[PDB]
């Protein structure tokens, strides 16, 4: 019944992150950390809205 | 004795038949209408509860 929206390939790009695994869980601690409050408001959101499309800011 | 006790008591009797009567009659309508349309006290077929859900936030976020 209707249709179901999906966001634009455009807003969608989105630079991604080019690293490996292992700098990730290396450096994982510190990154987790440090730079946590823009994850927890991410984590939040989608635990939340339960809709992904919402959150993708 | 007087006819007015055989009066009087079958009177009596003829209106506890015609009670009892008019109550089968409505329980035939009456039990009909809850078997259809279920709003009733009885003839409530069993549930789930609503208390056996988990509604503490779970691994995958969506869920």
């Amino acid at each position: 019944p209707g249709i179901v929206e999906l966001p634009t390939l455009e807003d969608l790009k989105v630079q991604e992150v080019k690293v490996s695994s292992s700098v990730l869980k290396a450096a994982a601690h510190h990154y987790g950390a440090q730079c946590d409050k823009p994850n927890k408001e991410f984590m939040l959101c989608r635990w939340e809205e339960k809709d992904p499309r919402r959150c993708l800011e | 004795d007087g006819p007015e006790k055989n009066y009087e008591k079958t009177m009596a009797i003829l209106q506890i038949e015609a009670e009892k009567a008019e109550l089968r009659l409505k329980e035939l309508e009456v039990r009909r209408l809850m078997r259809a349309r279920g709003d009733g006290p009885w003839y409530q077929y069993p549930t789930i509860d609503k208390a056996l859900i988990d509604h503490s936030p779970k691994t995958t976020p969506d869920n």
